[PDB]
């Protein structure tokens, strides 16, 4: 028998990669493939927002005199976040801009573990001289989707969590050139992430999902 | 005749019917299905009113 | 808006009045999220008095079928408006173009019997990216009305009711604008001369957005 | 008792489990022409709302 | 005096594509054992339905 | 938990009586210390009666012999 | 958010010797199917096993020819030869031979025991011979492989069915546990040949697909 071993993981992006698991026998190429594609797709720790405090807005529905969208555009903006944390789960971001400009996701004040992968990422606008928007972003890991609705004060706003490093995978069993054994195959994984994860660790960590639930029946 | 046209201006079979495969085996459909792009809208017969 | 659509999407919204459509051509002054102050052009101008054409926008309020009727902002600072152009779009509008739903990806197949005689199988992506998720607004009301033995009144002093019940309740007895009160819980104060206070309706939910007091001529104002 | 329906606590639901198990329901539609309109069935407790 | 309970659209579609033939597909004179092999080639790939 | 009544019926042709019948077993079952003759596999009382049935060890004529049977045993109780 | 509920509970049903239901409760939301169709394919068109891939009359060269004695053509002790189960020792290759004559039915009781072929079943029918003076005879082909060979990919040749397994099937249900989402519940109906009990197949199968699993173990 073969055991497959990763030999070469490209980044053609920031976002999508290609995981390559070369010596693959016949057979348990397409085995492997459906199955870590479902499980890198369903569950895979990630990090999102869960709860935004504005200084001065009270509830969803309400506008703000300087922002030029509502409030419930912000929280929708807020929700596709890529944030990568290191350490704790609960950590609370500060944002504070004062002045005419688009605001970004650069704006929100770094702490030594946050790390934002995209600074690009506008939040809302702003559109006087004499305007100033200031949230607190608390930011707590999770696995899956979580609705707000399952999950006190009145100027809390929730926000719906949506735990999920990976957003489109796609693999190809490809024939492989192993002169010596004929048959073998290569299993090629392209992942679309959104920038919190790494494809070594994340095809890891969902090999090491499938082996803990294979303990069961063994 | 124009529609045919249009989706060769892209890269999209012509025919309109791609290869869709299966998510819980992995297998193929075989038979390709129509895939595309419709307008639903949701109508405000809901549940939670019934 | 319609990936695919007639071409009279363009006439049954600006027709409507779901959106501000500009009554003077000039450049866009100071745009927020609730009014759009427009500078018109000189020609346009009238001689004296003028200058100026504020746009008030309609935000959440209440449909007659229990809807929500938001006007978005789709102009910015200094992008030149003519006479005609749409700068504010309504409910179910985008860019000046009616838009009643969301185009998705349909694939005709049967799976597995759930597509039965008529039924619609629907992916969770379509759920968690919130595409058809809609805001509904009802409106309950409470009348406080000169009644035996002296008239009612809508203070905060209900009695046999618990600290938490009053919670919700301001010193004068209505409940604050931000609250996110579920069914059973307290609105309003009503005390009828010997507690016919306002209650949210059995499965009713969801967060106040804003509380009207009307009052009667020769009757002094409530605190609230 | 009722307090306890209302809490909607963890054991309602083990105990809504077993007064379900042999209970048969008359489910009925509206326009019920011939006797088949009007049909029993057991009931399986499901999460959705129809 | 008629069945009421009759497989309406879309498995009598599925029990209409089960059992057809065609002329010339992939698997065709070998002698299976039984429906379990037939079950097993199948499911494997090697013939077809 | 009985999907299919159609062996309980070939004991009572009428299916009428046969719900009549069960009736009065069930509420034995339920309101009178009653035990039942089946082995109790988990289910409600009226699907034990069926059950009962089934097996042939209930019927009209036996569950009448039997009330008879406690009423003499109650004329005896009550000397 | 590494805790992924693990399926504790498992009970196997024998419905018979060959035939097993088993069930795993708890499984979690997606994982069904995740784990079945993997262990349907591995156990299915990958397992190791033993068993004939050819025989040869003593005589008869064409696939249609016809011979003496048995009512049964050639064809059909063909269909009736590979149907037989054999476990050999360490031994890859071992010939078997036959020469019975006689009327009565020629079961696997008269094989000529020769080396080691354990065979499962010793009344397995093979062919009837109806002629005291005729004598059907053989020598058969016994090998080692793994899966399902058909004879087109490969005298009188006869496909070759490796794999201990007849027939396994997967269905998911839903079960709860406490107040949750719908929990998968996993039920597999394998059905074996003889060899090997279900238990022990279901056993093997999912030590193969951990073995795969092996350099990515975090």
């Amino acid at each position: 028998f073969l055991k497959p071993r990763l030999v070469d993981i490209e980044q053609v992006s920031s976002t999508h990669a290609k995981v390559t698991l070369e010596p693959l026998e016949r057979g348990f190429g397409h085995t492997l493939g459906n199955a870590l594609r479902r499980i890198l797709l369903s569950s895979m720790p990630g990090c999102a927002v869960t709860e935004v405090e504005i200084d001065g807005v009270l509830h969803e529905y309400s506008t703000k005199e300087g922002v030029q969208e509502d409030i419930l555009e912000i929280l929708l903006n807020l929700k596709g976040l890529a944030v990568r944390v290191q350490g704790k789960d609960e950590v609370i971001l500060t944002l504070n801009k004062s002045g005419i400009g688009p605001v970004t996701a650069a704006d929100i004040t770094h702490d030594g573990d946050v790390e934002i992968v995209k600074p690009q990422h506008v939040i809302c606008h702003l559109t006087d001289e004499n305007a100033s928007i200031s949230m607190r972003i608390k930011v707590q890991r999770g696995r899956g989707y979580v609705p707000a609705s399952t999950r006190r004060p009145i100027g809390r706003l929730l926000v719906d969590a949506c735990y999920s490093p990976v957003e489109r995978i796609a693999y190809n069993v490809e024939a492989a050139r192993v002169e010596q054994r004929t048959d073998l195959d290569k299993l090629v994984i392209e992942m679309e992430t959104n920038g919190t994860i790494d494809p070594e660790e994340a095809i890891r960590r969902a090999a090491t999902i499938l082996a803990e639930q294979l303990e069961a029946f063994v | 005749a124009e529609i045919k046209e249009l989706l060769k201006l892209g890269d999209l079979p012509t025919s309109g019917q791609i290869r869709l495969y299966d998510g819980r085996t992995g297998e193929q459909f075989e038979r390709p299905v129509t895939v595309g792009y419709m307008y639903m809208l949701k109508l405000n017969h809901l549940v939670d009113d019934k | 808006k319609p990936l695919v659509g007639t071409g009279m999407e363009r006439a049954v919204a600006v027709d409507s009045g779901v959106t501000a459509v500009a009554k003077r051509g000039g450049v866009v002054q100071y745009v927020d999220a609730s009014r759009i102050v427009i500078k018109v052009n000189e020609d346009e101008m009238y001689p004296g008095e003028a200058g100026i054409d504020i746009y008030n926008l309609t935000k959440y309020t209440r449909s007659n079928q229990n809807t929500c009727i938001n006007q978005m902002p789709c102009v910015s600072l200094g992008e030149p408006v003519e006479r005609g152009d749409v700068l504010a779009d309504g409910p179910s509008t985008d860019l000046g173009e009616l838009a009643l739903g969301q185009n998705m990806r349909v694939a005709f197949m049967p799976w597995n019997g759930y597509n039965f005689e008529d039924s619609i199988l629907v992916s969770e992506r379509v759920v968690q990216e919130d595409r058809f998720t809609t805001i509904h607004i009802q409106e309950l009301a409470c009348v406080s009305r000169d009644t035996k033995l002296g008239p009612e009144e809508i203070t905060a002093d209900i009695p046999n009711v618990g600290e938490a019940a009053l919670s919700k309740l301001d010193e004068s007895g209505i409940v604050y604008i931000g609250a996110e009160v579920t069914g059973g819980d307290i609105l309003v104060g009503k005390v009828t001369p010997k507690d016919s206070s306002l209650r949210v309706p059995n499965g009713v939910s969801g967060t106040v957005i804003d509380v009207q007091v009307f009052t009667r001529d020769g009757v002094e104002k409530d605190k609230r | 008792a009722k307090k306890m329906v209302e809490r909607e606590e963890a054991v309602v639901w083990d105990i809504l489990d077993e007064v379900i198990r042999e209970h048969p329901v008359l489910l009925n539609r509206a326009p019920t022409l011939h006797r088949l309109g009007i049909q029993a069935f057991e009931p399986v407790l499901i999460e959705g709302k129809a | 005096g008629e069945p009421i309970i009759v497989p309406s659209q879309d498995v009598v579609l599925g029990l209409y594509y089960m059992t057809r033939d065609c002329v010339n597909a992939k698997g065709e004179g070998m002698v299976l054992t039984g429906p379990k092999e037939a079950e097993r080639l199948y499911r494997s790939g090697l013939a077809s339905l | 938990a009985r999907v299919t009544v159609q062996d309980a019926v070939e004991k009572i042709g009428n299916r009428f009586d046969l719900v009549l019948v069960a009736a009065r077993r069930a509420r034995q079952m339920q309101v009178g210390g009653k035990d039942p003759l089946v082995p109790e596999e988990n289910d409600k009382t009226t699907v034990i009666a069926l059950r009962e049935i089934e097996e042939g060890l209930i019927n009209n004529q036996i569950l009448d012999v039997r009330e008879r049977q406690e009423q003499q045993e109650q004329e005896a109780a009550e000397l």
